[PDB]
């Protein structure tokens, strides 16, 4: 943003005015990588119980 | 028993890789070059773990330029599927909200038939649901949706019992984000009578409805789920090949053999001076690091010092690799590329067009039928007329009809031998009219001006 | 109703052909028919019948 963009003038003399520039913030958006711990489903105890695997 | 509905079977894991190297093939370069590990191996693996050698090989697929033959045979096809519209059959004042808007979003259903024939063309699968919400709702369900189908003997005959396909919704909340809600529908088919049930995620909870049986307007419910997993060869539910896949892969030699290609382009192919017989005397004295090469100035070199330019010569063995596989590619009968440079002789190709359009003249029949069978089904929905058809364009290479044409027409329907209707479906496919029958009836009703 | 079924050429194993009568006749033909499970689970199985 510019932030001093409208000044006071005289316009009836003629002094020097400081140039300004133009800064451009950046934005962010970071990664989560997650996941799931192994899980031992075997399907010989599912099978015992006659549940599918 | 509310088992694992978003299990994906085993042949469908097997496929979807070639699915989706399928996909990537159709989006173009845009996706080949991302993807670029899949298919382009790198030069040599062992510059390739350092820094320097995946900057090497980013530049060395960046000048790769993919040929994007896929896309135009795939859109070529289904140009000479698709010419003029396809033919419906049966009673159409009775049939007009399937027509103008086939799944409620003001989608016509011929527009639906052209997607569903550009799936089955390129990867070579398919599926039509049709579901009464009052009125019935004609689905399409991609190749990568599909993913269970169940086959037994039902009273010994090959039947489908399970049928599990993906669905995907954007919920409707109070702001402007787009979210991704997903629903999963289980189709059975128990004792001789269907079933259909709903699970839908969101919100983090995984949601079951009752099972209900879908009942015809006369009832006794329904006999055979409303889903035709159309495909390349026929509709089973068994995985039909993709058409696609022999010019996917010739298309992915090109791509690496251009990537070869253009980097020894840019490497090579530039002109170079190789001043031989100098010594760094001369060179530091009157070269002075520098040389002068146009045609105003002279530059002058020491005894036995021969200048000579060098640069890759044209017709090498990479170009004839890549020039053969243009021409396997058509060879492979596929519509990739016109040649303006070669002729032919007419008469000759009259012969080939029967095997020249195989693949049209077979997924055309497959996805008409289809779409029979699932309006069929709409109609016992409704209890409409049963006995209604739908017919894509079977006539390929289709071009205006000559002054000879039209008049054989004219005198084959004064004769009684083609119909009227039929006349008119002549004349409106060789592009000679354009209003319909029954406006054209009307405004010949009238008396001649004279 | 009667159902026309199709047999893949592997499928089809087993045949004979003895002289009856003077007469060439097909006395034994046997061939595979392959199908799933109909657990209640959705998992997929391979069943054989032979005819």
């Amino acid at each position: 943003k510019i932030q001093g963009l409208v000044r006071p003038r005289d316009p009836y003399s003629n002094a020097d005015v400081a140039a300004k520039d133009l800064r451009q913030l950046v934005d962010n958006t970071i990664k989560v990588a997650s996941g799931t711990p192994p899980i031992n489903i075997p399907p010989s105890m599912l099978r015992w119980i006659q549940k599918n695997p | 028993d509310s088992n694992n509905i978003k299990y994906v079977r085993e042949d469908a894991k097997k496929m979807h890789k070639l699915w989706a190297h399928i996909r990537m093939a159709m989006e173009g370069s845009r996706a080949i070059k991302d993807n670029a590990k899949e298919f382009v191996p790198h030069p040599d693996n062992t510059k390739a773990t350092t820094p320097e050698g995946v900057a090497r090989y980013k530049a060395y697929i960046e000048r790769a330029v993919w040929y994007g033959a896929s896309a135009n045979t795939v859109d070529g096809m289904l140009g000479q599927i698709f010419a003029r519209d396809p033919v419906f059959t049966g009673p159409e004042d009775k049939f007009d909200m399937l027509i103008n808007d086939v799944d409620g979003s003001g989608l016509s259903i011929h527009q639906q038939a052209r997607d569903s024939a550009e799936d089955a063309l390129s990867l070579g699968r398919g599926g039509l649901f049709v579901d009464y919400s009052a009125r019935p709702y004609i689905k399409f369900i991609a190749a990568e949706d599909i993913l269970n189908w169940r086959e037994r003997w039902v009273n010994g005959a090959k039947r489908t019992t399970l049928l599990v396909f993906r669905e995907e919704s954007d919920a409707d909340d109070d702001g402007y984000q787009i979210y991704k809600e997903e629903v999963w529908r289980e189709l059975r088919l128990v004792d001789g009578t269907y079933w259909q049930r709903t699970w839908r995620e969101n919100d983090g909870q995984l949601y079951v409805d009752d099972w209900i049986s879908p009942t015809k307007a006369d009832g006794s419910q329904f006999d055979e789920i409303p889903f035709v997993i159309f495909g390349s060869k026929n509709n089973d539910p068994t995985i039909d090949m993709p058409p696609m896949r022999d010019l996917v892969e010739l298309n992915i030699a090109h791509f690496r053999n251009s990537a070869d290609y253009e980097e020894a382009c840019f490497i090579c192919g530039q002109p170079t001076l190789f001043l031989s017989g100098l010594t760094e005397h001369w060179v530091k004295n009157v070269l002075g690091g520098a040389v002068v090469i146009g045609s105003r100035d002279a530059v002058p070199l020491p005894v036995n010092a021969k200048p000579e330019l060098l640069q890759a010569e044209g017709n090498g063995m990479v170009k004839e690799a890549m020039d053969q596989k243009e021409r396997q590619m058509v060879a492979l009968g596929a519509k990739l590329i016109d040649s303006d440079k070669t002729q032919r002789t007419f008469g000759e190709a009259s012969m080939e067009a029967a095997a020249q359009n195989s693949v049209l003249s077979r997924v055309s029949k497959n996805v008409s039928d289809a779409y029979t069978k699932a309006l069929r089904w709409a109609a016992m929905f409704l209890g409409l007329d049963e006995k209604i058809e739908y017919e894509l364009n079977s006539d390929f290479d289709i071009n205006k009809m000559s002054p000879e044409e039209l008049a054989a027409v004219i005198s084959a329907w004064q004769s009684n031998a083609i119909s009227f209707t039929e006349m008119r479906w002549q004349i409106k496919k060789g592009g000679r009219a354009y209003l319909e029958d029954e406006d054209m009836r009307n405004e010949s009703e009238q008396d001649d001006p004279l």
